[PDB]
Parts: structure tokens; sequence; C-alpha cells
């Protein structure tokens, strides 16, 4: 009975300024948001050729990679709403020149 | 005037203990111990890392 | 019955196995005379209940006895039917089985 | 509840409902005697407290408050 | 297991316990019987009170019967329901009952 | 976010310009030059958003109202304004004014 | 029968941790002057801060520029936690900021005015991808903590201008130990800061104010 | 630079023999607290003054509490009746001795008996018991001075019933905090005092005597000098 | 309460858990079996820190008491009591017993 609280209660959990990680997790908030078009997944494995808080330039060595275009973008969205009033926006992680895989944030 | 560890840190929650036990949520306990057990690890290693990097 | 019949008044007398009779007829009961029940073993007497009373449409101040709330015989304008209502259905959100 | 209760006035008047009333009207009485000079209710309680604590000491008896009302 | 635990806490340098001892704040005359501690996530949930607080003195009314409105959306007026008036019954309350439903 | 809209009432067309009797320039300082709040004024609880204004007749107005119309000279204006304000209670900022105009014309 | 004491900066460390001392005690008061410092300490003492930022090409604070790894809410709260230390009698003046660098924009490239002071010379305002223009400034003021209630919204003058709420008091932690010495003790107290003022001047600063607020009830009188 | 404001409201108030309520207005946040932990602290337990420690009564041939006596006090209710009295104490002596050696013919007692040492004053006219004229008894009665709360060990060590040490005027503070508002800022504090004390001093210049002790702790880190003046 | 004559605001969560705690015993504790002539007494003891609360202690009381009848008698005497107990004698009211 408390366990059904606990549960349909952190789905009305309301996102804040600076996200923290918990510090005793399950090992599955990997996973959901992984599976939840709300993160940047690259496509193809490159480096990083130019970030900044409006989109992501990513090229391609196709050595390694299917035929390809050398190039491909990710559009930010900053400040979308949403159903309840609440603020979206994604924040790059990479740096400039970084290794990065496909299926990586 | 929140209650502080002897250190000097203060605390920031004073939830109730009465709760607990009648409904049984046990695992919120052992949530905290874990916790403070990380927090612990936490300053060890920022000890290690105030000198030497 | 030192608890069943507290502060509800008494139909008639009440008559000791001895013979001398113990509490008149109209004598609202009271911690302190409801000592004198079990004190002289009684086991049985007859008391007011609003099932025989003789008013119209009503009820008098006498075959209801104490207000239970306040302690005292009770306050002429008291609705008692909305009271014993309410106060009979409410506990039962609990009563299961 | 300032300084005076419903404890206190029911020793002289009686059944807790008699009060309301006879209060009531004492203290209509009270308040559309021009009471309201304005220079008084900001310094001291409504008139139907005053009412409340002037029942309590005993000072009205509630059996001149009616012959009150003939005074209307 | 709680034995992973209670070496992860002796490693960190505290009690075989999560208890530890405390001190008041306004004193600093320490607390008997140490005291729980710990980290414990927590959340805050979508039902803030800026968005329930409500008040009203008077408003629009309704087309077909002329009352209030309700819901804070408009100007609300609070359902003072059926139930609430073997209340004012019980108590005896004529007056603040009669009024109640009409001048209001 | 908030949002109006302009009809076309029997009476006539209703207007949005920033154009409204017994309205200081102080509660309209905050607006631009075309009926629409900048982007970036820290809008407070109940000023002005977008300012319109509806017309109406049939005054036929009280004898009192007639001789304070015959004091002062008051004129009696056809029109009143049905503004949009933040309702009470909220503050804020703006960061997006969408507008979107008439068709065939 | 006459102890006083007289305060000592013994046993330094840390990054900013002291442990100041007070020698002689009356056998008895010191767990009162633990206290007191401890708690005036933690609320009274005054510092300055940012308030109120301008930034260039800027609007509003949910806002986006060109070439900066950064947001502008992510530097307004960047600069929230800058160390600035001020002199006697400043109680308010500007700084500035103009950069056409390509790297990471440290709080060390304030400019060099007088009478300021930049601690934190570590803690980075913003990152720029790209080599670009950037410029800003942000009043810094003298202040004390209120409360979340008692506090003004610090009005706005200009369009660009962007309210940075403001936390002054400098200590961090406080804590204290009393240790006998037979008719007599000596009180050991930890403080830790920013760094933005020293750990003596601190606790005289905190026992001032301590007494000061005591000296009516030798009186008994009004004022 | 906003000038921590000050009190600016006092309302003195006597209700009872030696007892007193002060209350103290307008003291920024939390202040309240503190200033009333320092004030009752400093006031009960650091204090100079001169109290009974030990009482013996037939020269040790009373061992417990449980021992009749020719009075119509058990020795329990003799032992607190002394433990009461209100003695001052001369700064030339260190140490009392007060002796109610009695044979009469059941009279009634109090201090304006009991041949005493130098250097005391009694102070008071506290009843004491009853004599019942009967057989012979003496009490003994031994007077210290200091200050602080000394406890006492045992209660009955050898022959005199001990006591622990009280070495104060003041019986009783109990502070409390309520609220109070200076217009716009609401959050502050008001103050209540309440002190009760024996008769040795009355109570607002003990507790004038207690703030002075802190205020003059700090004379070589602050100027208590300069703070006067304003 | 309407229904029956039990009281409605009777101490509920925690508010019973610290007068449990503070009204209970204790064997061997400091200051046992001391002597205290008043509340107050009891109040100056434990405040100094010396006192264990859950001691056993001797109090001597005197206070008027209420009878069934209308009456009301005067008690007085020594009563072994706890640390603890004493610190509420304060709040009860003159009129009934301890
Ligand atoms: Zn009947």
């Amino acid at each position: 009975n408390r366990v059904l609280m606990g549960a349909n209660m952190q789905r009305q959990a309301v996102p804040t300024l600076k996200s923290e990680k918990p510090l005793v997790g399950t090992g599955m908030e990997k996973i959901v948001a992984r599976d939840s078009g709300n993160c940047i997944i690259a496509r193809n494995v490159g480096e990083v050729a130019e970030v900044d808080s409006n989109r992501i330039v990513i090229k391609v060595d196709t050595e390694k990679s299917q035929t390809s275009n050398l190039v491909d973008i990710y559009s930010l969205t900053k400040f979308k709403r949403s159903n309840k009033n609440t603020c979206i926006n994604q924040r790059p992680i990479v740096n400039v020149g970084d290794k990065v895989e496909a299926g990586d944030i | 005037d929140m209650p502080y560890m002897e250190d000097g840190t203060p605390v920031d929650v004073c939830l109730n203990p009465l709760g607990i036990p009648s409904r049984m949520n046990i695992g919120q306990i052992l949530e905290a111990h874990l916790g403070l057990a990380s927090y612990g690890l936490g300053k060890k290693i920022e000890k290690t890392l105030e000198k030497t990097r | 019955l030192v608890e069943r019949a507290l502060g509800r008044t008494l139909a008639a007398d009440v008559v000791t196995e001895k013979g001398v009779v113990l509490l008149e007829a109209g004598t609202l009961l009271d911690e302190n005379l409801v000592e004198l029940l079990d004190d002289n073993g009684i086991d049985m007497i007859k008391v007011r209940s609003p099932i025989t009373c003789k008013t119209r449409r009503g009820l008098c101040a006498k075959c209801y006895g104490r207000d239970l709330a306040r302690e005292r015989q009770v306050n002429v304008g008291e609705s008692v039917g909305v009271i014993a209502a309410q106060s009979i259905g409410e506990p039962g959100t609990q009563l299961t089985m | 509840m300032a300084r005076v209760t419903v404890e206190d006035c029911l020793d002289k008047v009686e059944t807790r409902f008699d009060l309301v009333v006879l209060a009531s009207m004492r203290a209509n009485k009270i308040l559309k005697n021009g009471y309201s000079e304005s220079m008084e209710n900001e310094k001291k309680e409504k008139a139907t407290v005053v009412a409340l604590r002037e029942i309590a000491e005993s000072e009205i008896t509630s059996e001149q408050i009616l012959r009150n009302e003939i005074e209307g | 297991k709680e034995e992973d635990i209670k070496s992860l806490l002796k490693i960190g340098g505290f009690a075989t316990n999560g208890q530890m001892k405390l001190f008041d704040g306004r004193t600093g005359k320490p607390f008997d019987r140490h005291v729980t501690v710990g980290y414990m996530y927590m959340l805050k949930l979508d039902h803030l009170v800026d968005d329930k607080m409500h008040a009203r003195s008077t408003g629009s009314y309704s087309l077909v019967t002329q009352q209030p409105l309700g819901g804070k959306a408009q100007f609300g007026g609070q359902r003072f329901g059926e139930m609430e008036v073997w209340a004012l019954q019980a108590y005896g309350a004529a007056y603040t009952l009669r009024e109640m439903l009409t001048v209001k | 976010e908030f949002t109006c809209v302009a009809r076309d009432t029997k009476l006539g067309p209703e207007e949005i310009t920033a154009d409204i009797p017994n309205v200081s320039e102080s509660s309209l300082a905050k607006l631009d030059e075309s009926g629409i709040v900048h982007i970036g004024a820290n809008v407070e609880a109940g000023d002005i958003l977008v300012a319109k204004i509806t017309p109406k007749a049939e005054q036929q107005l009280t004898p009192e109202e007639r001789l304070l119309r015959a004091i002062f000279n008051e004129k009696a204006s056809n029109v009143v304004d049905s503004s949009l304000r933040m309702p009470s209670g909220t503050s804020g900022t703006v960061i997006n004014v969408q507008v979107f105009e008439n068709d065939k014309g | 029968l006459e102890f006083v004491p007289n305060i000592q900066l013994k046993e330094d460390l840390g990054a900013f941790s002291y442990k100041v001392q007070l020698s002689p005690v009356e056998k008895g008061m010191a767990h009162i002057l633990g206290n007191s410092i401890r708690r005036v300490l933690l609320s009274s003492l005054s510092g300055a801060s940012i308030i109120k930022v301008n930034i260039a090409n800027v609007l509003h604070e949910y806002s986006t520029l060109e070439d900066v790894k950064e947001d502008v809410v992510e530097i307004v709260s960047n600069l929230k936690k800058v160390a600035i230390k001020l002199d006697t009698g400043i109680d308010r003046l500007d700084l500035e900021l103009s950069v056409n660098k390509s790297g990471v924009v440290s709080a060390g490239d304030f400019k060099t005015t007088q009478g300021v002071e930049i601690i934190n010379k570590d803690q980075p305002i913003a990152t720029l991808t790209n080599q670009r223009a950037f410029s800003l400034t942000a009043t810094v003021s003298v202040g004390r903590n209120v409360g979340i209630l008692s506090a003004i919204p610090t009005e706005l003058e200009r369009v660009g201008d962007i309210a940075v709420d403001a936390d002054f008091n400098p200590i961090k932690r406080v804590a204290f130990e009393v240790f006998d010495n037979g008719d007599s003790e000596t009180l050991e107290v930890f403080v830790k800061t920013n760094g933005t003022i020293e750990p003596l001047a601190a606790v005289t600063k905190a026992l001032e104010y301590f007494c000061e607020q005591i000296s009516v009830f030798v009186s008994l009188r009004v004022p | 630079l906003e000038n921590l404001l000050h009190p600016t409201n006092i309302k003195i108030d006597e209700y009872a023999k030696n007892a007193t309520k002060f209350s103290f207005e307008a003291l920024e946040r939390g202040v309240g607290y503190t200033l009333g932990f320092a004030l009752k602290q400093t006031m009960l337990y650091s204090i100079a003054g001169a109290c009974v420690t030990s009482i013996k009564i037939n020269d040790g041939k009373v061992t417990s509490l449980e021992d009749v006596i020719p009075c119509d006090e058990t020795v329990a209710d003799i032992i607190l009746n002394v433990k009461s009295l209100s003695v001052t104490l001369a700064e030339d002596v260190e140490t009392g001795t007060i002796t109610f050696e009695l044979s009469g013919s059941e009279e009634e007692i109090f201090s304006e008996e009991a041949k005493l040492s130098e250097g005391l004053a009694i102070t008071e006219e506290v009843f004491i018991c009853s004599y019942n004229g009967g057989k012979k008894l003496k009490i003994e009665a031994k007077v210290e001075k200091g200050v602080g709360f000394r406890p006492a060990q045992d209660n009955f060590k050898d022959g005199e019933f001990l006591l622990d040490a009280t070495f104060s005027p003041v019986v009783f503070c109990d502070f409390e905090i309520k609220d109070a508002r200076v217009g716009r800022r609401t959050d502050l504090d008001k103050l209540e005092l309440n002190i009760k004390t024996n008769g040795n001093v009355n109570c607002e210049e003990a507790l004038r005597l207690a703030a002075t002790k802190i205020q003059n702790q700090l004379r070589n880190i602050v100027d208590i000098e300069e703070i006067n003046k304003g | 309460s309407p229904a029956s004559g039990q009281p409605i605001i009777t101490p509920t969560q925690d508010i019973v858990l610290g007068l449990y705690y503070i009204t209970r015993e204790k064997e061997g504790a400091r200051g046992e079996g001391k002597l205290f002539s008043s509340y107050e007494d009891v109040s100056r003891a434990y405040n100094s820190g010396t006192i264990d609360i859950h001691a056993k202690i001797k109090l001597r009381i005197d206070r008027q008491v209420f009878d069934t009848k209308g009456n009301t008698y005067n008690e007085k005497g020594v009563v072994n009591t706890t640390v603890g107990r004493a610190l509420l004698l304060n709040i009860l009211p003159e009129g009934l017993s301890f």
C-alpha cells in the first residue's frame, strides 16, 4: 500500500533548475531517459566539430562507419513549453574535439 | 537553528520518526544508512584531493 | 449496568432486597449515585426511553436524560434526531467485518 | 477568546440559547445608540462582546433587557 | 545487504549504525540518545500552494439560478454542500444557517 | 502562455491598437508602438499585455450621469476596452510573442 | 579571583579553516561565549556580493548567445558563486568585464579597478567555444542576509537588467569546544569562511555585536 | 549598513513577593533566544553568595530519615525547613555555624533563636518546627560560600546529612519567546523573563549584576566603554 | 464528544511520546534519593545538568484537593517521586490531586 503511493507520486514530480543525480539509485534511470526522446543520441561515430548551446556538429570518420555524409547536425530545444507549463531545454555535454560513439549522450 | 553534527555541518530536513514503524515503509531507513555511507565516501575523496592533485 | 444506565433517569423507584427504598422515580443518575447500585447488589431497573415518551411529534427533556456532551440534563432546543443520526453511521467507515 | 467566555455567562442566564438571543438584543441596542462615534471602537472591543461582558459581570439582569424592547 | 552497508560505513569513518550525536542549535547542549542521519533523496510534487489559495468576496453569478460560480478559474465560491447543513442543524445554529442560504 | 483574439462583432470591428481613453501613458509605458508588449519587460500582477477596445451603444444614461457629464463637460465614449492583463498573484517576464494576421488582405 | 580572556589565532589549516582561542575564562562562562559566538557569527555578519547584471546582447534570462557552450541562466548561476572582498567605506560600485578570447572566461578577467577584490579566481563564468566579443557589468553591494521574506526586489532601470539574488554572510561552518584547565577554562572555536575576511577580525566583530545587544540589560531603561 | 535595531520598549512588572516579570520588545530575529540562554544560565549558576550545606542533628545520633524526634516534624521536614534559611555572610569570614541547641517546653521555633557565629545575618523570620518539651534535642547547621552549583555526591556520609550547594540568590528564570512586529518586518522577537529570588537582593538589580558579569568578560577584546555612549 | 462523553482533545502522537518518556524510572542514576522542597528546586537542579531526569527523588508537597461531595481537603507530606514527574507539577492546577 505504501509503495503504491511511492510510485504514483514520483511521476507528478516537478523538474528543477540544476538536475542532481540520485545517490542511491537502481541502475534503471540510465534506461528510462535514454529510452525516451528527450536526449540526443549520436547516429554515427566521429568527433565533435563545433558545439554551442543551439546545435551540435559531428564529422564522422567514414573508415569505420557505413556510407555517410561526413557531417550531421542536431538542433537543441531551448525553453519549449509542455502541457503542465514546465520548461524543457537540453544542455550539451560534449566538448570540442571528443571521440564519441553511436549510442552515446 | 537546525541541529548540527559535532563537526559543524547542519542538517537540512527533520522528518518524524513516529511515521515509519506504523506504516511499515522501512526501506526509507536503509536508504538513509546507505546515503550516509555515500556521503562519508565523498568526504574521504575530498580530503585526499584537498592536497596533492 | 452501572455503565449502561449512567446518566439516564429512572422510571420508577427501586426497593432493596431488604425492603427499604433506595432511589425514587424521576431521579437522574450520576457517578455519585451510580455507586449506590453496585453497592447494594441491584441488577435491574426501569429507565425512561424515548421509545416510551408521551409527547406528540417531539421529545420531553427527561425521557432522554443526560446530554452526554456537556454533562447536564438536555437543554430544550437540542435537535437530538440529527445528532443521533450522524453518531451512528460516522464510525461506520471503520467497522468493516 | 480574549477575556470572558460562555462558561462565565452561563451562571446567570441559562440553556446557553437564551444567552444568544438576549446578548444579540443587547448588542443591537448598544449598536443603534450611535456608540459608533469612532474614537472608541479602535481602542476597545466590538459591542458583540461588550454585551457578553455586561451579562457576565451581572450588571444588566436580562429580566431587565427585554424591558428595553418596550423602550423601542 | 546490511553488513555491506556496514562495512562501507566503517570505511567512511562512522559508527556501525546510522546513529550519531547531535547538538541543538539554540543552546549547544547535546541531545541524549544518538540520532539517525542520512541522505534520503527527496522530490517536490506538482501541488504547489500558489494555485490553491482562492478567496472571494463578490463576483459573477449563475445565469439560470443566480448563484455564485465555482472553481477559482472564474471566481469560485466554496460549495457549502448538503452535509454541512446537518452540522449547523445539530448545533441549533438557526441564524447562521438562514442567511447562509439567502443573503450569501 | 496567454492569447488574445479579435473578432468582427455586429457593431463593428474591435481593435487592438494602443489607443484607449481613460488610460495614462504610464500603464501604457511598457507598451510598444503597436499595441503589444515588448520582449523583456518584467510585467506585473495586472498590467496590459495587449490593449483592445470594443464599441457599444444604448446609453440613455441616468439623470445624475447626465448632470456630471454636463459639469466637467464629460463626453460619453462609445467604446469600451477589454485588454489582456496578467491575473493577480502572478509575475514574471516575456519570452515570445506570436502574432497571426488576417487573410485575403 | 580575576580572569579575563585574550584572543589568539592558533592552528590555521586547510583551505580557509582556523581554530581561534580565548585563553582564560571564568569557569562556567565558557559555554555561554561559545553559543553566542556561534549563533551571532551565523546570522548577522555582512559582506558584499553581486546583485544585478547586464549582459551585452541579451534581453532576458531565458536566452542564448552564439558560440557559447553555456546558457544565460547557467551563467547567472555561475556568477552567484564568486567571493568578493570590499574595503571599509565603498558600499556600492560597479564592475566591468569585456573580453575577446576563445577559451574559458574565468572570474579573474574582471577589471582590476580599485577597492574591489576577487578571491575566487578559478571560478568559470562562461566558456567561449569560438573567439568573439563578450561584455557585461555587475553592481557589487554590501549587505547582510535577512530571510527569504523581508528582501526588497532591487529595482531595475535599464532594458537588459537581470536581478541576481545574493547570499551575503561569508561564514560556512562554526563549532566550539570547551576545555578545563583548573579554576579556569579555554575556548576553542572552529571557523570556516570563504576567505573574504580574517578570522580574528570576524570573532571580534561578533562579540562586539553581541555585547552591544546585551548592553541594555545593564540599564533596564529604554535606550 | 542598516543599523541593527534596539529594544526601545520595556515593561517591568512585579507580581509577587520576590518575583518580577520583565518583558523586552523588538529584538532582531533569533536574538531573543541567545539573549535568553546567556541571561538565564549566568544568572542561575555563576553568581557569588553563601548557602547552607550540611546538617547534623544530635551530633550524629540521627542516621536516616526514619527516626522519631520530640517535635511535630519528621527529620526530612526539619532538613527542608533549615535548607531554606537566607543567610548573608561577611567578606572577612568564610564559614558559618548555626546552632539550634534547645531544651525548652513546647515552644514555637524561628530564626530569632539559634545562637550563631560571627558574620551571619538570618535576614528573615522563617518558622522551623514546634517543640514538644520532651527529651533533649540539638541542631547543627554548617554554612559556606562561593559560586556555582556544587553537587553533593552522597546524602548522609558520616554524621551529617550532606546537601548540594546553590550559591545564588536567584531561584528561577524560565524565559520565553513570542512574536512581535516593527512594521513591514514582522519576523522579530519579543522576550519575557520571570525571575524569582530569595530576598538577598531585589530581582532587577540581580539581573543587572548578572549582565555586568558578561559585559565585563570581554574588556580585553571589546571596548565596553564606548558601547555605553549613545 | 456528542457520541459519548469521552473527551476529544487529548494529546495524540508525539505529545504522548515525550510525556511517557520523561515519566518513567531508572534504578541507578545520578542524584538518586535526593531531597527537594518545591518544584522550583527541582527545576533549578535539573537545569544544572547533574541529575538524570529518570531519577527517584523525594518531594514535599502541600495543596488542596477536591473531594467527590464538593469538599476540598488539604493534603501534605513527603512523596517518593521521579525527577521527570515533578517537572509536570507546575502545570497541574490547584484542585486536582498529585
Ligand atoms: Zn417524555
